[PDB]
């Protein structure tokens, strides 16, 4: 769902607010993929 | 001959487009007029 | 095999093909995301024809998107089925392309073709064998009618045996939105006549007749007269995406209803239209679809059928039927109205049968018909053209980026051309 | 068929209470057209009492 | 991605400009500090990632008393303190010093401006020049800042929202001079000029709207409900999308003819809108009707030539088009021959904002009729008489000549008239076989 | 099988055609939602001559109901039997026509012309074999008279083999509701001469008096008089949609019926038409049946059988019975009133018997005759035009559209012509 | 859809249709502000949410009678642009309304007439209700009928007016305009009922034991004829009468256009309940030489087209034996060019009634209107007095002093002179 807003942006970025909200929209899938991946290739916890 | 300020009350009584036509109906036209004219393609029909 | 590059241009166009990929899209079962979640396996059979394919079982819709004004991506990617769609097909431009045919053709929608043949190139090469082109547009707009018709002619010099085919939005005689919109047309007609195999003429005043007369529909938008045109704009592909008993591809309609080179501007319909009240009381026969969409009422063209004579007809059914019934009709057809057609041709019916049915209906079938009545809606546009010209109309802009008043001359007279060989073989 | 009645049913409702909601806001429109009008008629009268 | 730069010149244009911009203030939400309380607001407003939303205008007069109360009012923090470029002197009705002596000081100074507001756009759509036409900086300076923009923009799109002086109601003495002298320059560099007079709105807001005694503050609203429906498309989305450019090449014939006019369809008032329902049919034909049109010039006595619809709110689209059969069968409503078509539809979906406070009341639909008429060439040929008029006994002259202007420019000015004049009776002619 | 399309035009003609798709459904067993749930099979092997196939085992009627106003369909669609009928065969137009018979054969009839035409043909196409058409109106109305003879001057001319039946409610002397009706009667004969050929006239009085003396009905609206004349419209066809042992179609009860081509003017009638108290006074065995529609009372018009002479009789009978009875006691008939018959036909009387009784009733018979004491009907209006038409009358509508001053004449003269066409042979 | 465009002009007009509009207002659910708390259709359109737009264009020369309706109880009902009000009366002078003062008002209220329209459908035409006598009424009513024809083309124009009473007249010009605005409503005027002022304050006397009420007792009198001839355009039932059945059904040759009026169940509290109004002797009513709406003796002339519309629990053969017996009584003369001469029309909901006013409720009513040739001695007394001023040169100077050519009221005297022995030269009996 946080991908789903993400591919809902113009495809011309081009004001600062939308550069911004494009890289709030970065880091916040970005520390999920970095997640995703802890607790995948560690079976045991 | 009366102003304007003291015939409708406006600057100018700019004369009107609903004076000067007849009244044609707005009721929903069907468009084209070869929507209704004589014999359509028909086929048969199941026998 | 075969797979269609869905190019598609122009604000109307890339509304009027978005809900063919919405459509099409349902027919083969990809869901909004793009994973195919359907039911038959026969769905996701010949997806290649349409759809790509991408890791994670995901079907891309394999259509490059164009239009001069970075405006209407914005409204086809918040569409419901606008994600499914893949960033780099979304060629835009700069500028806009305001209601001029000259800057889309020859100024800045110049500067867009390069980079929209470079993606073209891309969705065709990575194919085992191209079928053919379809260009869904808007003819009497900026981006459509301009460069619509210049990638028209581009793809036609690089792959020159691909069927190329066209859904052409022609303008109407009742209304009109635009007011630049006989000439655009007009300038435009003359590069279809010698790059195209198929040109499909769908006006708006017809889709209103359809949508209120026989649909029974008060408020009818802008969204509805497009699943109209989806519908016939699936129903002319569905014997190389569906199995059936008797197939007909986009070629096999193409040398079957092509009498002379340049007779290829058709006239669509689709056929199991109901009311919202009258679908109960109305049977589901064969003969139900065959009345109904020879009919003039049913017809996707304003251009009336019944002042001209049929050169050459098909009727792409579509559903579990009988094809002795989907016989009898076609000779029946021909030998009691046998009046409104040519007799240089004996038969003038291509009869496909696909088998899988559209979402819903039981049968369903979609009219091409390349009557002579075209000659009318062409030769409209030709007296709004030089009532026009006559008194020079608004030239100071369509000369201003470049061409010349002989462009013109020639677009109206390979137009006036056209219309005379339609007479010629009306008589 | 009848999936769709309810969904051509509810499209009339919100069209209907969307027409009600401008009645009832319009409605606060000449009940500040008003009130505005009969302030100004006591501040004539009082402009009249000072 | 699609801007449009204001530059608003002379006291009336800043004047309308507080009435613009208060209702695209309201329409997005942008509080009057400039702060919101997505991508609709590129068009008049530019942006800054605190949330500042400065907007995309420039204003300028030759006189500080009429934008030093927008440095004083409560729309001072919106606007950026070096947008509002006000002169020590004014022009005082006097074409030749707002463009020839009390202007040259001021003209470096906004165009460089005006390039500081371009280079923060990436794709400048057009401009919106708000002026007058009978005041001194308002034709002079203007006058000025036509011609030199044109010089270094080319080719873009300069719309121009001017008031035109009145038939028989005039402010100034002077109005027929300044009239001649600013479309004799600003003819040549100019691709739509939308003439909205004094008299016909003070007609529409006491016809339409029952409003005795209206003020200029309720006569500059119905500007802003103009502008917002022309800049409409843009901003907001819909069906049959319609722009700048897109408009300017649908409603401008032969390149000497660029004036359109403006009319306002719903333009009904509170105690009315219930006492009628407003369907697209009847708002369509109070565009057409003559006593809606914001220009006191007779559309009946002429033939019009282009026509662009403008609708705005819930309108579904077949209505439009059986609305507009109606007009096509009408004999009053008369079109010219060399438009079989002559009619430019675009269906915006959001509706029509209120202003409180304000006199129009809460519509679902809007047209803005943007017209070209022949009936305009009555509007010129009235103050035409009013040049020829003053100019035989060359009465006030010696306040142009006195401010480094030639006496020649006026009898160039009267022939450039006399070929507009005959242009638009040229044009009007049936092409007989 | 063989198949009727129905006509239903006129203000009358939506009314007792409605009342006809409500006792014709009785008798085949359908009902108000359209599926079938009777008890009996054989009202279910003819189902296609009146009704049609939809999905869901579903009979939609066929029925083309037209009239230039919306009136009548609305109350139409909401009355007992009207969730029946095709959404697209209720074609109605807004505007009025208001009795100006020219109004609706030389304009805006002109108009709803070919929508209604179009729904003919394509239910007409349609079919396996088309028996014959059926279109029922009033000769003084407004929406029938002019617009019904513009229906039966279109579906001839490109049907040119195929049945013409009307049921048309002819103008009477006293029972008057309009005052411009012998207008539109006169006019509208001129029509029903050259191209109908089954024209069952029949009036409005005979019906009141059917009802408020014969049944003791003692108050008769609209709408009981119209189940009367679905009864006769009913029995004439069910000798092809109902077994029996001798079987008479629409073009069975034509060629033994009429003599000369301009010999399509006939009479109507009940048989076991009764009262609701003497039904237990009485036994409906076929020797009384034939006493109660030989008579003059049961008759459905108001023209009298004795002023003339039956040119020719059917009797299309109905229910479980012999047949020694009602061919010899139907052939006394023939014997003892030699007076009120004819002699250039030795016998002029078919018989044609059904098998299954109507719905209630026992022993049945729609009693249709042709009479040259129809000429009443055929005289009165024309003298009733004459008196008119003397001094020029209510005519600046009629002239006002289109209609000039020699048609009125002709349709006058073409009905003097078969005014002494049944007179011809009267004397005999 | 079925509408009507009633406009109501003059003093009277506007009353006339203030009890009319009351008395529509109650029939359909309507409050007086227009809200209920699918036939709400001729007169009252739909706006929204629930606001009912009536279909009147009332206007008058003077401000008095209108801004009652802006002040009165119906005030949220009508529309502040339905309600045209003038700047000063015309006064009893044809060439006050018609050339002057009526000249100044003719286009704005063309423009209402036909914004109006445009909502409409399919309009069977307009209802012109004024008086004949009152500047206003002889003047405006002649300026709006010339440029309604022209404009609005064939369409059915209802003329209900008042015709100057015989007796006594409320004006000393009532019998010198009255010729002069019968020049205008006689060629364009489709079908034109009259109501002269004396006979039904003679209605409301004998009938209605009612004695000494105002105004407002005789409107409602007349606004049940309105509601019985415009019911089935509305309301629904049995056989069914509109606005162009009656001129096929009411009018001879194009030139008798101007039939008279009889309500039949005009009938008090104590009456109704001990005189039952069956049909039989309700269509008896009509034709009594006392209980006709016109005041002049109907026995003197003949009539030539009678039109019963019905109303209520009218069962079919109650009217249809009755229509026989009208025939048979002798002094009732029909013409024997039109041996028919009678109409029928059934409407099925009952008379209404306001809630005070005297008219007690019934269940069956008629609306009698004949072309009966006893009108033209009602012409024949109001033409001699009209040559009794024009010989000695009476009120002249006033009415050339507007603009009016001295020969218009010579023009208007032999027009009503040709209207005159029209009605007989018609009237004379078939001889072979
Ligand atoms: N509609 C409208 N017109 C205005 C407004 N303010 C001024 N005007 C018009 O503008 C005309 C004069 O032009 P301005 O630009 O105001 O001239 P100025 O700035 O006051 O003085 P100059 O320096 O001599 O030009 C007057 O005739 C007014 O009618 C306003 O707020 N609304
Ligand atoms: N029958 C009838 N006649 C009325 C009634 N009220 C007024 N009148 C007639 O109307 C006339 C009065 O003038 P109006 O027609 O109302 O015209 P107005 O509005 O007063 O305009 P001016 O007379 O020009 O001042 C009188 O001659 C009356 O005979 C009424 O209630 N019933
Ligand atoms: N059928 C259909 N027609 C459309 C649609 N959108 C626009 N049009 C038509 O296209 C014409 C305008 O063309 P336009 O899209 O502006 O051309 P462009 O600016 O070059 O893309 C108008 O006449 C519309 O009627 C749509 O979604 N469906
Ligand atoms: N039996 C019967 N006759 C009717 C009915 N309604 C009308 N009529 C007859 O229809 C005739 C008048 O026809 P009209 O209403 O003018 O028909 P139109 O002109 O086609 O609209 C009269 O002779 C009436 O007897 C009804 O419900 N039942
Ligand atoms: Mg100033
Ligand atoms: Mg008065």
């Amino acid at each position: 769902e946080v991908h789903k807003e993400f591919q809902s942006l113009s495809v011309f970025i081009d004001s600062i607010p939308k550069k911004i909200r494009k890289q709030k929209l970065e880091e916040e899938m970005k520390q999920l993929e970095h997640d995703i991946g802890v607790l995948e290739k560690h079976k045991v916890i | 001959g009366k102003t304007d300020m003291e015939r409708i009350g406006l600057f100018s009584e700019m004369e009107y487009i609903t004076v000067g036509d007849k009244y044609v109906s707005q009721f929903n036209r069907p468009f084209n007029e070869s929507a209704s004219k004589n014999r359509q393609i028909l086929p048969g029909g199941s026998k | 095999m075969r797979e269609i590059v869905h190019l598609q241009a122009g604000q109307c166009g890339n509304q009027i093909g978005a809900k063919f990929w919405e459509v099409i899209s349902d027919e083969h079962g990809i869901d909004p995301t793009g994973t195919y979640h359907g039911d038959s396996d026969l769905q996701l059979e010949r997806i290649n024809v349409y759809y790509n394919e991408a890791t994670g079982g995901k079907y891309v819709p394999r259509a490059v998107l164009v239009d001069l004004e970075p405006g209407t991506m914005d409204s086809v990617r918040s569409g419901p089925f606008g994600q499914i769609f893949r960033p780099d097909n979304f060629v835009f431009g700069q500028s806009g392309a305001g209601n001029n045919w000259a800057k889309g053709h020859y100024t800045e929608g110049a500067e867009l073709v390069d980079s929209v043949l470079d993606v073209v190139r891309k969705e065709a090469e990575s194919c085992d064998c191209l079928q053919g082109f379809q260009l869904t547009h808007s003819l009497g707009g900026g981006t459509g009618s301009g460069m619509g018709t210049l990638l028209i002619s581009k793809i036609r010099e690089e792959y020159p045996d691909r069927i190329m085919n066209t859904f052409s939005v022609v303008p109407s005689p009742k209304v009109s939105d635009t007011v630049v919109e006989p000439y655009n047309a007009t300038l435009s007609v003359h590069q279809l006549v010698e790059n195209t195999d198929e040109t499909y003429c769908i006006d708006n005043e017809a889709l209103y007749d359809i949508c209120f007369r026989t649909l029974k529909l008060t408020t009818p938008t802008y969204g509805d007269l497009n699943h109209l045109v989806s519908a016939t704009m699936s129903g002319v592909t569905t014997c190389l995406r569906f199995p059936g008993q008797l197939n007909a591809d986009l070629r096999k309609l193409a040398v079957n209803m092509v009498p002379f080179p340049r007779l290829h501007f058709f006239m669509p319909g689709f056929a199991p239209l109901t009311s919202r009240g009258s679908q109960q009381y109305r049977a589901l026969t064969v003969p139900e679809l065959t009345q109904q969409m020879f009919d003039a009422k049913n017809m996707m063209a304003a251009c009336d059928p019944r002042h001209g004579r049929y050169l050459t007809v098909a009727a792409v059914f579509r559903g579990r039927m009988s094809m002795k019934e989907v016989d009898e009709q076609m000779l029946n057809v021909q030998n009691k109205n046998s009046s409104y057609f040519v007799e240089w041709i004996p038969n003038n019916v291509k009869t496909a049968v696909c088998d899988i049915p559209p979402r819903g209906l039981k049968m369903s079938a979609t009219f091409i018909g390349n009557s002579t009545a075209i000659q009318e809606l062409f030769k409209r546009i030709s007296e709004q053209f030089t009532a026009m010209f006559r008194r020079k109309a608004f030239l100071h802009w369509y000369t201003g980026e470049g061409m010349d008043e002989m462009e013109f001359t020639e677009a109206e007279s390979n137009m006036n051309d056209l219309v005379s060989e339609y007479q010629q073989y009306q008589d | 068929q009848r999936e769709q009645i309810e969904k051509e049913r509810l499209e009339e409702e919100k069209k209907a209470t969307g027409r009600l909601q401008h009645a009832n806001e319009l409605r606060r429109q000449v009940r500040e057209n008003q009130q505005k009008q009969v302030q100004a008629r006591i501040a004539t009268f009082d402009e009249g009492r000072r | 991605m699609r801007e449009c730069i204001s530059v608003h010149v002379g006291q009336a244009g800043v004047q309308i400009g507080n009435a613009c911009w208060e209702l695209y203030c309201l329409e997005h939400g942008i509080q009057p500090d400039g702060q919101m309380p997505d991508d609709s607001f590129n068009t008049f407003f530019s942006e800054t990632g605190a949330g500042k939303h400065v907007p995309r205008a420039v204003f300028v007069d030759l006189e500080p008393t009429v934008i030093d109360e927008v440095r004083t009012g409560t729309y001072r923090q919106l606007f950026h303190p070096e947008q509002l470029i006000t002169g020590k002197e004014d022009a005082a009705n006097n074409y030749a010093r707002g463009h020839y002596t009390i202007g040259k000081e001021l003209i470096d100074l906004v165009l460089d401006r005006i390039r500081k507001l371009a280079d923060q756009c990436t794709g400048l759509q057009g401009f919106l020049i708000f002026h007058s036409f009978g005041g001194g900086t308002g034709s002079g300076f203007t006058s000025l800042l036509m011609e030199r923009l044109s010089v270094d923009y080319g080719k873009k799109s300069k719309l121009e929202f001017s008031i035109y002086p009145a038939p028989q109601v005039s402010t100034a003495v002077v109005e027929p001079y300044n009239s001649i002298l600013t479309t004799h320059t600003t003819l040549e560099h100019s691709d739509c000029a939308f003439m909205v007079d004094n008299e016909a709105i003070y007609d529409i807001c006491r016809r339409n709207l029952d409003i005795e005694r209206p003020t200029y503050t309720n006569l500059n609203r119905l500007i802003g409900q103009i502008v917002s429906s022309i800049t409409a498309s843009l901003r907001f989305d819909g069906a049959l999308n319609v722009d700048l450019t897109e408009f300017q090449t649908n409603l401008v014939p032969y390149p000497r003819i660029h004036f359109p006019l403006a009319t306002y369809a719903p333009v009904i008032s509170a105690e009315k809108a219930y006492h009628e329902q407003l369907s697209v049919a009847e708002i369509t034909n109070a565009c057409f009707e003559p006593a809606n049109q914001m220009v006191k010039c007779d559309p009946r006595h002429g033939k019009y030539m282009a026509c662009c619809l403008l609708y705005r709110g819930d309108v579904v689209p077949k209505d439009v088009n059986a609305a507009i059969a109606t007009i096509k069968t009408k004999r009053t409503i008369q079109f010219v021959d060399w438009c079989p078509t002559g009619f430019k539809v675009g269906i915006n979906y959001q509706p029509p904002t209120v202003v409180p406070g304000g006199d129009l009341a809460k519509v679902q639909r809007a047209v803005c009729m943007l017209s070209n008429t022949t009936a305009i060439a009555e509007a010129w040929a009235r103050l035409d008489h009013k040049f020829d008029l003053m100019y035989a006994k060359r009465a006030f002259v010696h306040w142009y000549v006195g401010e480094g202007m030639e006496e020649g420019e006026f009898s160039e000015a009267r022939e450039d008239m006399a070929a507009l004049e005959k242009d638009y009776e040229e044009v009007g002619m049936d092409s007989v076989e």
